[PDB]
């Protein structure tokens, strides 16, 4: 999605942008799975189970 | 600042007043341990155990 | 010689190294190095060769005077690199085209349409072909717009001389007499110039030259028409009124249907009772 | 928590300081992927997430 | 609260014992009350937040600082600060005031890495958001933090203690000895790292220390010129004095600069030079217009012979856009007559 | 010490009457830069020192290259009298002063980061966005360039007499934390 | 105030009312406090 966010205007094409930017997401793998041990509660939108 | 003004020059520290934590307990203790440490976000961390 | 802890804080450290005085600023190899040796080795040595390569792309953008255009003899140079690397690493060109007919095929030749289904299935082309090797570099400080100059031609100085005793004043036909150059150095040329002689640019507005071999480079190193001002002024009064005509053409076309779609419905209401 | 240049991760937080600092016993995740960086440029950008 | 009966107005204390923690009063004792009770726009806040959100994630800082820049987001959209950008920049200098009213260690570059933006023109708009402010007391002169965190990433030794606290000993030690006013604090804190190491028995390739600290690699040599020319450095190669006295003698090159200044290739109210008088004395005539003859005002304009040929290179140079217009008027006139 | 500041350029317009037109009178002359840009203004001998500004928009032509006020207005002689010699009216109306540059050097340049740290209230020093100390005055509009090489260089003002009630009220602040 | 016994090499240092809580030469972030000097009694009950 933030791939698809950036590439919609006539600027130059994404050179560094695609080499940054997973330091802004990276945030989601260390939170999600620190909260999920933390509580105990897994919502799977694959599986569908809690 | 338990709500959110600006922040202005006006005294925002105007007042320290005292909500501590008491020992409510039936019997005397000791402190044998008390530390002050930092957390993740660069802020104050103290742990005591009596 | 290596990398060994010498000595410090006694004198200038000499144990095993090349070193015999203090105040080693200048290069500031002293002691010994353990830490990042071939990604921090191999970035001034990129740098170096970019800048070689920028300085061999203003030499020759010299011999094409036309610079956006030497920019693309640039990239089409690296595309016959590119079409040389799909001939080193690998019919290829398996892609589309703007009807629907892609392959092979348009579709089956034994009786009728039978790939139809495989040609109306873009994203699975030919691009393993550009490998390069990678890098930890940096681009930071200042990045963006700037000003890529030289130390300025002294010919180009007798040229500009004579320009402006023949043809003062003039941004673009001045960026245009240059065209390896750009305009807004030019400009900062001409504040330069403005500057520190009064002496020859006062005779050379004294001078009134008339522009004759201006025009005969500019119709040399562009190659371009300059069809007067009666040709051009009636080439442009001849295609606009061609699209005068093609737009009148479209109303009347425009209204002849809104006609024949008024006799349609009035034909379809007869019809309908 | 590889790093295959270094060492494992140079701290690699010690566990017992870990629980009194109220930090989580964390080592990160490394991987390796391409790009389409340039016209005919592809980078192989060494980094982490999370 | 200071209801009461046999006293008015007096303190109050809620017992510790008995496990009863009624509040009463002082000095006579009545529990004076009961027992004790214990127990649209929005959307476009929302995409802010998201954005903030990112950006702080992003940019590794804490939480509460976040929510000091969503509130103080929300005071500048009600102030109608700034609409219709692309954000990146707004977002991003909102965050860059919140994060430089902390000491922390951010420069402008870290943010204009983001989005590959040119650093200029973040700096302007943050210049262009300064319109709510009328206070702007931002404590932004000391580089100090720099060297204790720009020594985690660069620069790594086995101690970073030894070389860190003399580092920032001796970059406080040279700007109190006048080498720093708007003079690079990314830059100053890895020249004084440089030379802090360089103390140290290990060196560095001049390569990874400028590519982290995003400065440049001439900068930071003309800085460490400058060390050279200033200090001795006879006694800073060994061990620098335990009582460093340094009095005099002290400036950067634009007191050079200004000290040379070229190169050789009573006050009263009415004493004062009054401009209206020049003005004054040149007529506010719009019918006079005849009284700049010196030989400019007969050589204007030619004749008609030598100036159809610049027509003809007018015509032929500046067509394309000639061209254009003209077919967009057409383009116009044709596209506007239906509905 | 009771030095002056030299003017560098002042900047000003004038409005005039009628439709202009300048694409066949400077079309039979020396010198025009047909624009394709958003300003759309030939120059006629911009080298020619106060004697000749540039770009106008609808007619009212900024001033360029102008010191005092003898040459601001003789300039502005000048370019009417273009104007009709193309053959219009040409009207001197509204010739009103909006810029006045102002330099000098006090010889004696002084410490800033203590002009930064308690002097905050009227200025805003950012470091490397810009070196030189952004100067808020209120009283009047003109915002001071303070530079940390000394060299004193104001802008923005519409009046000698503001340039110099500014500057001589600065004199004792630059003598407050005065470090040769 | 000679208090504040550091939790890797035990130094006795004493951070001023900002510090930003750190240690000394062992390079650490957090520690402990010293005993006080005072006098505690009890029986041996
Ligand atoms: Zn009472
Ligand atoms: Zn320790």
């Amino acid at each position: 999605l933030s791939i698809d966010k950036v590439l919609k205007k006539p600027n130059r094409a994404m050179e560094y942008d695609a080499l940054l930017s997973i330091n802004v997401h990276s945030n989601n793998i260390t939170s999600g799975l620190n909260r999920a041990i933390s509580t105990g509660n897994w919502s799977l939108k694959r599986f569908k189970m809690e | 600042s338990a709500d959110a003004p600006n922040p202005n020059n006006v005294n925002v520290q105007t007042q320290y007043r005292e909500a501590p934590v008491i020992y409510r307990g039936p019997e005397p203790s000791h402190i044998d341990q008390v530390m002050m440490s930092v957390s993740d976000n660069d802020q104050a961390l103290i742990k005591v155990l009596l | 010689k290596k990398v060994r802890d010498g000595e410090s804080a006694k004198y200038f450290i000499d144990e095993e190294n090349f070193t015999m005085a203090e105040l080693c600023k200048p290069n500031f190899p002293i002691g010994q190095i353990s830490e990042n040796f071939e990604k921090s080795k191999m970035a001034k040595k990129a740098k170096l060769e970019k800048r070689r390569h920028l300085r061999e792309l203003r030499m020759r953008a010299r011999q094409e005077f036309k610079p956006l255009h030497s920019l693309t003899k640039e990239e089409q140079e690296e595309e016959e690199e590119k079409r040389k690397e799909e001939r080193d690493k690998l019919e290829s060109d398996r892609k589309a085209h703007t009807a629907i007919q892609l392959k092979g095929t348009m579709a089956i030749d034994e009786e009728t349409m039978v790939v139809d289904r495989h040609k109306n299935a873009e994203n699975e082309y030919k691009e393993k072909v550009d490998e390069n090797p990678f890098a930890n570099l940096y681009n930071y400080g200042s990045y963006g717009r700037g000003s890529y100059t030289d130390p300025w031609t002294v010919e180009e100085m007798i040229k500009f001389y004579k320009a402006l005793s023949m043809w003062g004043t003039d941004f673009n036909l001045i960026s245009q007499l240059y065209p390896y150059r750009s305009r807004k150095q030019v400009k900062a040329k001409f504040v330069n110039e403005e500057k520190k002689r009064p002496i020859l640019i006062e005779l050379a507005l004294r001078s009134k030259l008339p522009p004759n071999f201006d025009e005969y480079c500019c119709e040399i190193k562009k190659n371009i028409g300059t069809v007067a001002d009666f040709n051009e002024k009636l080439i442009e009064l001849q295609n606009e009124h061609k699209h005068h005509m093609k737009e009148i053409e479209e109303a009347k076309n425009t209204a002849k249907e809104e006609d024949q779609t008024a006799q349609r419905l009035n034909d379809a209401n007869l019809n309908k009772k | 928590g590889k790093k295959s240049s270094s060492s494992t991760k140079d701290y690699l937080t010690p566990p017992h300081e870990c629980r009194l600092r109220d930090m989580t016993y964390s080592a990160p995740i490394y991987v390796d992927i391409e790009y389409t960086r340039g016209r005919n440029i592809i980078m192989h950008k060494d980094v982490e997430i999370g | 609260m200071p209801v009461c009966k046999n006293c008015h107005g007096t303190e109050f204390e809620r017992d510790l014992s008995n496990a009863n923690n009624d509040l009463v009063c002082k000095a006579c004792g009545v529990v004076s009350e009961d027992n004790p009770i214990v127990s649209s726009r929005e959307a476009t806040l929302n995409n802010a937040r998201r954005k903030l959100r990112a950006v702080s994630y992003a940019l590794h800082i804490p939480e509460y600082i976040t929510d000091a820049a969503f509130q103080w987001y929300k005071l500048a959209l009600a102030n109608n600060f700034v609409q219709g950008r692309r954000s990146q920049n707004v977002i991003a200098s909102c965050l860059y005031v919140a994060c430089r009213k902390e000491k922390t260690h951010h420069m402008l570059i870290d943010f204009s890495s983001r989005l590959q933006v040119s650093v200029y023109s973040i700096g302007a708009t943050f210049l262009k958001m300064v319109k709510k402010l009328h206070i702007t007391e931002l404590p932004l002169a000391d580089p100090s933090l720099f060297i204790q965190h720009f020594a985690e990433k660069l620069d790594l030794a086995d101690k970073k203690i030894k070389v860190v606290k003399d580092a920032v000993k001796l970059a406080q030690r040279m700007s109190k000895d006048w080498m720093f006013e708007g003079r690079r604090p990314a830059g100053i804190a890895g020249a004084c790292i440089l030379l802090a190491c360089r103390m140290n028995n290990l060196r560095r390739t001049h390569t990874e220390i400028v590519a982290v600290s995003h400065v440049a690699e001439e900068t930071l040599q003309q800085r460490l010129n400058e060390f050279k020319n200033t200090k001795a450095a006879k006694l800073s190669v060994q061990k620098f004095r335990e009582n460093d006295v340094e009095d005099g003698e002290a400036r950067p090159p634009s007191f050079v600069k200004n000290r040379k200044k070229e190169r050789k290739i009573p006050r009263n109210l009415h004493l004062l030079p009054t401009t209206d008088t020049y003005l004054s004395k040149v007529s506010d005539d719009p019918d006079n217009l005849e009284d700049v003859d010196d030989e400019e005002l007969n050589a204007h304009l030619l004749n008609e012979e030598a100036s159809k040929l610049k027509e003809r290179i007018w015509i032929g140079l500046n067509a394309d856009f000639l061209l254009e217009q003209e077919s967009k008027r057409l383009k116009q006139e044709a596209d506007i007559a239906t509905g | 010490s009771g030095i002056v500041p030299t003017l560098q350029n002042i900047v000003a317009t004038v409005t005039l009457g009628c439709r202009l037109d300048l694409k066949t009178v400077a079309l039979h002359a020396r010198n025009a830069e047909y624009n394709p840009k958003r300003f759309a203004a030939v120059i006629m001998r911009i080298r020619e020192p106060k004697t000749t500004a540039l770009i106008f928009a609808s007619g009212k032509m900024v001033v360029t290259g102008a010191k005092s006020e003898d040459d601001s207005k003789l300039a502005s002689r000048k370019y009417a009298r273009i104007i009709q010699k193309i053959g219009f009216a040409a009207k001197f109306t509204d010739f009103k002063i909006q810029n006045i540059v102002g330099s000098c050097d006090v010889k004696f340049p002084i410490r800033l980061e203590g002009l930064a740290f308690s002097h905050g209230t009227f200025s805003s020093y950012e470091p490397e966005l810009f070196p030189g100390l952004i100067y808020r005055m209120v009283k009047p509009k003109i915002v001071l360039l303070i530079f940390v090489s000394g060299k004193i260089v104001l802008t923005g003002a519409k009046q000698r007499e503001e340039i110099y009630q500014a500057f001589e009220a600065i004199y004792p602040v630059l003598s407050e934390f005065r470090k040769m | 105030t000679l208090k504040y016994i550091c939790a890797e090499c035990s130094s006795k240092l004493s951070l001023s009312r900002t510090d930003a809580v750190r240690c000394k030469d062992c390079g650490h972030r957090i520690l402990l406090k010293a005993r006080t000097k005072r006098l505690v009694q009890f029986e041996a009950r």
